[PDB]
């Protein structure tokens, strides 16, 4: 029990998080409000100081003579739904006969979101965001041409085995998921969950993984999460032989119940790598368009 | 009423005439981890004012072509007092922040700095320039400690975004004709509900001019700016032996 | 509480942070002409938005040599917006009014101005020094617009009358260690209900500097004076072509 | 009849003048009170703002 | 609400926009004579405005290289006014005092002055130095007058006695980035109700600057220091011819 007056009066172990601010309901736009001339002193709502670091609460109220706006416009398309449940292009998988890609007729997929510039910059919007997500595969030949041959669409989490060929054995999906598909029917779309050991996926992660001395031959380990590393996506002509087409194996991803945190600035200068915020230091570009002169347009 | 400022926290004191005000995070205080929000079993160590007071890390100055300076947090306090002990000697951390930066000029002098607070600041390269070579930062840049680091290349933050959006966190203004104090307070900010302390950085602390300094010859050239932060509800669990990094 | 004033009427706002008052000119606010004063029976026209907002009409020059300007109302605004429109094509005019003069300078500078209102200014003349010719003022000089006219002999006002007594009419003082700005309300003073607004001037604006400018060499030399006003409770009546005088 | 608020919530018509001071009677010279001697701060009535 | 303070007693009054403060001596303020305290039996006359009023008696000069200055009560007011005519033609005295000190400088101005009174404040000499001769104080030392007198050695006050602990009596401070008076409450102070105001001064009023004056060439270098002081619950007794010493 507790005695002394230090550890009775205390703080410690106040784990409820004390909240300013809370959230109400605003499903259309905020209404406009008559407003007339004002004539005083002291009351001066156009005067702020940006140097608190908030935001200006003046309103055109109290700018100028307004009317009354019933405003019916809603807000229902900005949220975070509407915004990110949109499938877009994750990946692409190619699957030729003869070249360097992959000449053997199985591709494995290390599944990362940000190897495409229109789905990426949109995500990292935020750097915290959870959701389930909804994956599409609408496989075809380089030509579009639909031609009639089998797949398997193997999920490989991580520790599972990767399979090293068409023969493999791990491609007997005993307890991995998979998905079997003809190129003639409509493409495989699944439901997948929030699969992370942490509570949302983070697209930036200041720090590295692993302890020890951090010289420069493990520096590709800044930036790397293993909360967000969640498998291998591996692709094969279901055969013991040699397909005859050639395939290109290209994946749709649309989130669903997707919760986010911390928003940032967005990415105004050309993307280079995957899972690297790296930028071209010479030919750095403006956020915008440029003039002749300050007093022109 | 709202100018003048006393934050105690521990064994420390700070006074300021000419504040603008606190900022408090993301609408959230800093807390200590619940039971439900908690997944590690051991019992952790709350050491209330040997770690939560304030420190003050050294002194960078304004010149005219100056550029702009951040700080990782935790690693500006991995190195000091008791709370560089308990982070070294545990293996799990967690913590809010009370950050508070001071730069004192006349009423003769102009200029302006953004002071902001930016979570999982990744740090970029310029990838040779070129955007060819796949380089990367070494580890005295990404935890570059209570010396902070030169940005190369403000605008887009040395990690390929723009600096004007940077408001859209936390932020205060300096304003030397305003305000010489710039106070935020940080919860903990992580998808985990602690993380170590050593390898892994919660949030990054930016220091830029937007609007040069410039004063006339005769008045006081050298125009320090000096970080002061206190960890604010403080954990640690996990106890092993001292490791550095 | 009393320094700071926001002047809002119309799409139009004025701030100022280094105000005396605002100054109610003989303690009436302007209004709109009742039925018992009224006798003209056509319905007047009330643009409440249009013509009811802050105009800006030139930038006077505060030098060391200087004597003093006028401005005449409604004069002022008879080539000016929808209000010099609605004006031109009415013959009956009723307005009150809020004039707000700026001149801004540092805390190293000193000087007064008395801005006053002097209804039915009436401008005289030298009358040939001698005061045997009897000469009389051009159109350029009752009646100059928006530029104003200096005054050759602001002891006087031009009109034999005394500065010093111009107190007795609405006055504010812009001393510059102590304001920037000078807010006056003046409501419709005319033996009539409505008058012309071409033909006829209320009232007067006068800007004289009672004690001279005077500044050191390296201080910015050039303090303009900016008149900003604004009508109040228009009414115009009897429509028909429009006619500039 | 009038229906949009800007035109009910208006002061257009408002031809009541609206004065902010009020003629007393002053049949004789205002009387002088006895005072003592003050020695605080904050109120200076000998300062003004001309 | 503290800064500003305007002081009337009798026909005379004094504005301050720059105060610190009042300080009522020893939590008393001055008092008349209660019958049990008192044991003289005439009737002792109470002149309330034409000797409780505030007197201004002359000018020190503030240079670099002052030393400080003191002056004795009611020596001040023995041939001033007709509070020095009752208390020549009276034998025995009674009362309080408000002073007030004044010294005016910019805001490029520094420097602070301590305002003390001090007690029976008796003047000690250098004992011809060495310490043998026992040398004592004319006249024109020991009461001084409104000319007042220049502390030879104001550390020990010429009484041996250290400047540093003479906070323990009344004081203010002048500093001349904060403030511009000082005003000093004053009760009568002695073993006995009444005494001679020409023989006995009860206390001494010490003005010593502790920090220098400075400033750069091209500032006012006149900052002097007035002295403003107003009897306050005055009683005489004892009636006879004007004797002046
Ligand atoms: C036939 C079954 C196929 C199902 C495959 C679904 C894979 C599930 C993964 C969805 C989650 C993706 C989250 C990715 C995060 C980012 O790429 C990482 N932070 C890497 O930068």
């Amino acid at each position: 029990g507790d005695r002394v007056a230090d550890v009775i009066e205390s703080s410690i172990g106040d784990s409820v998080s004390r909240a300013l601010t809370q959230a109400l309901p605003a499903p259309t736009g905020q209404n406009t409000q008559v407003s007339s001339h004002r004539l005083d002193t002291g009351e001066v709502p156009a005067l702020q100081a940006a140097e608190i670091g908030a935001s200006s609460n003046t309103s055109d109220e109290s700018m100028i003579e307004t009317r009354c706006v019933l405003n019916s416009h809603s807000t229902a398309e900005t949220t975070l739904d509407s915004f990110f449940s949109r499938a877009g292009l994750v990946g692409e998988i190619d699957l030729p006969l003869e070249g360097t890609t992959n000449p053997n007729g199985y591709a494995n997929w290390d599944i990362d979101i940000t190897g495409y510039a229109q789905m990426r910059r949109k995500v990292e919007l935020f750097t915290y965001m959870r959701f389930d997500a909804e994956f599409t595969f609408v496989a075809c030949t380089p030509t579009g041409q639909v031609v009639p041959q089998l797949l398997q669409y193997m999920f490989v989490p991580p520790g599972a085995p990767k399979p090293e060929s068409r023969e493999s054995l791990a491609w007997q999906t005993a307890t991995n998921p998979s998905v079997f598909v003809k190129l003639t029917d409509p493409p495989a779309q699944v439901s997948v969950p929030f699969m992370s050991p942490a509570s949302a996926y983070q697209w930036f992660y200041d720090g590295y993984p692993t302890f020890g001395e951090h010289k420069q031959e493990k520096d590709l380990e800044y930036g790397a999460c293993p909360n967000n590393m969640m498998g291998t996506f591996s692709v094969r002509t279901v055969g013991s032989s040699k397909s005859k087409y050639p395939l290109v194996v290209r994946i749709y991803m649309r989130m669903k119940h997707v919760r986010a945190w911390i928003p940032r600035p967005m990415r105004n200068q050309n993307y280079l790598f995957k899972a690297n915020p790296n930028y071209a230091g010479n030919s750095i570009k403006p956020t915008g368009t440029s003039r002749s002169a300050i007093t022109t347009l | 009423s709202d100018r003048v400022a006393q934050l105690t926290i521990g064994n420390s004191t700070i006074t300021t005439q000419e504040a603008a005000n606190i900022i408090v995070g993301y609408g959230e205080w800093p807390s200590y981890c619940s039971d439900d929000d908690a997944t590690a079993v051991d019992k952790p160590t709350r050491p209330d004012v040997s770690v939560n007071r304030f420190y003050t890390l050294d002194t960078k100055l304004w010149e005219k072509s100056s550029k702009g300076w951040y700080w990782k947090f935790p690693d500006v306090l991995t190195e000091t007092g008791v709370f560089g002990q308990n982070a070294q000697f545990h293996y799990l951390y967690r913590s809010g922040f009370c950050i508070h930066v001071q730069c004192n000029a006349s009423k003769f002098h102009q200029g302006a700095l953004l002071v902001a607070i930016l979570p999982e600041y990744v740090i970029g390269t310029v990838a040779g320039g070129t955007g060819t070579e796949d380089s990367h930062p070494p580890y005295k840049q990404t935890q570059p400690g209570a010396d902070g680091f030169e940005l190369q290349h403000p605008y887009v933050l040395d990690a390929g975004i723009p600096i004007s959006q940077l408001t859209v966190c936390h932020h205060q203004r300096i304003n030397l004709r305003t305000n010489n104090c710039a106070t935020i307070i940080v919860p903990y900010m992580n998808t985990l509900p602690f993380d170590s302390a050593l390898n892994h950085c919660n949030f990054g602390l930016l220091v830029v001019p937007i609007s040069p300094l410039d004063f006339d010859q005769g008045a006081t050239p050298v125009i320090p700016i000096t970080i002061t932060l206190a960890p604010m509800c403080s954990e640690f669990a996990g106890l092993r032996q001292a490791v550095t990094q």
